[PDB]
């Protein structure tokens, strides 16, 4: 069988499933962006742009 | 002029009576006579709250807030004596009325500030 480090090679000859895998990847990345923003908003203190700006937090 | 059923649910019941643009006259005070305020109404249109900076060296500002307790804010049906003093100044002395309203406003960022909006005594 395919060794573990080669499992994704089943997509080489399969354009449709490659698009599917790419779509899943894109979904994970956009989901991360959304999650990260929400986590940041849950933690961010907006009360002092002078001495406690975003980059200190 | 207007009845309860004309007014109910509109928001007008939280508003004070207004006067015409033409009402710019003068009401004479006779120092021989005693006076009263038969009705005093107060309708808040803005609630501002002073910012409390960590840097107690900057000049702190009063900032706009968002009202969350709806049209429940006005003081009304307030009465008391209107004394005429020696120097001809008038002194209103609040005696009774709907002279307080609990009010909650919200700062930018969501912090709620309850207050007893009042003119008691
Ligand atoms: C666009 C980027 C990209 C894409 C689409 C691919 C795609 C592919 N790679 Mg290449 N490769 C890349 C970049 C990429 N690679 C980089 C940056 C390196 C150096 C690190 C390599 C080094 C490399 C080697 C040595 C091999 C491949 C192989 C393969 C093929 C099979 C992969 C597989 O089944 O893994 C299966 C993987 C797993 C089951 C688990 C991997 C777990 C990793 C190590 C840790 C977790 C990572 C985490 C989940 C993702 C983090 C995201 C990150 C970008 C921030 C496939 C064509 C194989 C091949 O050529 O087959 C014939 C192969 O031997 N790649
Ligand atoms: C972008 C991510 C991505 C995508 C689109 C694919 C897509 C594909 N994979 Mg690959 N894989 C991935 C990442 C991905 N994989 C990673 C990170 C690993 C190492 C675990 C693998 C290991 C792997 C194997 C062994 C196989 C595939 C296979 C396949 C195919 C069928 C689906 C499958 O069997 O998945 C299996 C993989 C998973 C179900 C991913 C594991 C889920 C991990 C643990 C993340 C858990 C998410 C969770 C919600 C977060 C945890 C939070 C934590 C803080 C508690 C398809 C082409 C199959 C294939 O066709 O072989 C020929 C197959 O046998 N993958
Ligand atoms: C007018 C024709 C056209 C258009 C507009 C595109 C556009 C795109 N292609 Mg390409 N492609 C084309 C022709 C076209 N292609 C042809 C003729 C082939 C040979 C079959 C390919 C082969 C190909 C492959 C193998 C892949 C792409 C991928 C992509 C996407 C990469 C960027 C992305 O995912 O952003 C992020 C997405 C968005 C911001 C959302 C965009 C909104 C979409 C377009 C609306 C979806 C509804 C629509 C009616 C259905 C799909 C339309 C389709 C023509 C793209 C992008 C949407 C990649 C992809 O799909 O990755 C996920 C990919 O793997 N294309
Ligand atoms: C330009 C930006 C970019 C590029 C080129 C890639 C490219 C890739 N991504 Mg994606 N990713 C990105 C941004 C990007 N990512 C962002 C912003 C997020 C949100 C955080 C993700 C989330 C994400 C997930 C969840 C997964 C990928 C995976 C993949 C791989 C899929 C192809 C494959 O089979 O590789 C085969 C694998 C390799 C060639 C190994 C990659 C080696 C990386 C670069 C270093 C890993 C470091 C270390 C060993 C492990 C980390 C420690 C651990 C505790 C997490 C490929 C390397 C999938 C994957 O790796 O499947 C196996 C996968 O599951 N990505
Ligand atoms: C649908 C449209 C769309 C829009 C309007 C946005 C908007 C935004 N995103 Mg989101 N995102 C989207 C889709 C979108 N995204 C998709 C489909 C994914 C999954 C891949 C993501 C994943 C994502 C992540 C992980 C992040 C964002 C972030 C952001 C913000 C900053 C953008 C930035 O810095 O870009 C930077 C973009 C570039 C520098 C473009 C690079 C272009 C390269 C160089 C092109 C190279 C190839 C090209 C073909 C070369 C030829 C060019 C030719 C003209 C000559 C912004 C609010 C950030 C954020 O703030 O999250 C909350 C952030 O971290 N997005
Ligand atoms: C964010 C989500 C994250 C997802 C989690 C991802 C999980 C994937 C983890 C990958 C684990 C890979 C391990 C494969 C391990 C493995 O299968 O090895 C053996 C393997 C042999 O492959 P073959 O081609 O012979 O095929 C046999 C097949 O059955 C394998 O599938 O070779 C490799 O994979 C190359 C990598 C070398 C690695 C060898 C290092 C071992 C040395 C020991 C190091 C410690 C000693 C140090 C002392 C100083
Ligand atoms: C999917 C996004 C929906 C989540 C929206 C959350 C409301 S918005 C949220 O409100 C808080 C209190 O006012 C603020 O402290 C915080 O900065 C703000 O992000």
């Amino acid at each position: 069988g395919l060794p573990w480090y080669r499992v994704h090679t089943v997509l080489i000859n399969d354009p449709g499933r490659l698009i599917a895998a790419h779509l899943m990847h894109t979904a994970l990345v956009a989901g991360w962006a959304g999650s990260m923003a929400l986590y940041e908003l849950a933690t961010f203190d907006p009360s002092d742009p002078v001495l406690n700006p975003m980059w200190r937090q | 002029t207007l009845t309860y059923d004309d007014i109910v649910g509109t928001g007008l019941a939280n508003k004070c009576p207004t006067l015409d643009d033409t009402a710019r006259g003068a009401y004479p005070i006779d120092s021989s006579q005693t006076y009263r305020i038969a009705r005093l109404c107060l309708q808040p249109t803005t609630f501002l709250v002073k910012e409390e900076p960590k840097n107690k060296r900057q000049e702190a500002e009063f900032v706009p807030t968002k009202l969350v307790t709806r049209e429940t804010t006005s003081l009304d049906q307030i009465q008391g004596e209107l004394k005429v003093n020696s120097d001809g100044s008038l002194t209103f002395v609040e005696e009774d009325g709907i002279d307080f309203q609990p009010v909650t406003v919200q700062m930018a960022g969501g912090e709620r500030i309850p207050l007893l909006f009042t003119v008691k005594n």
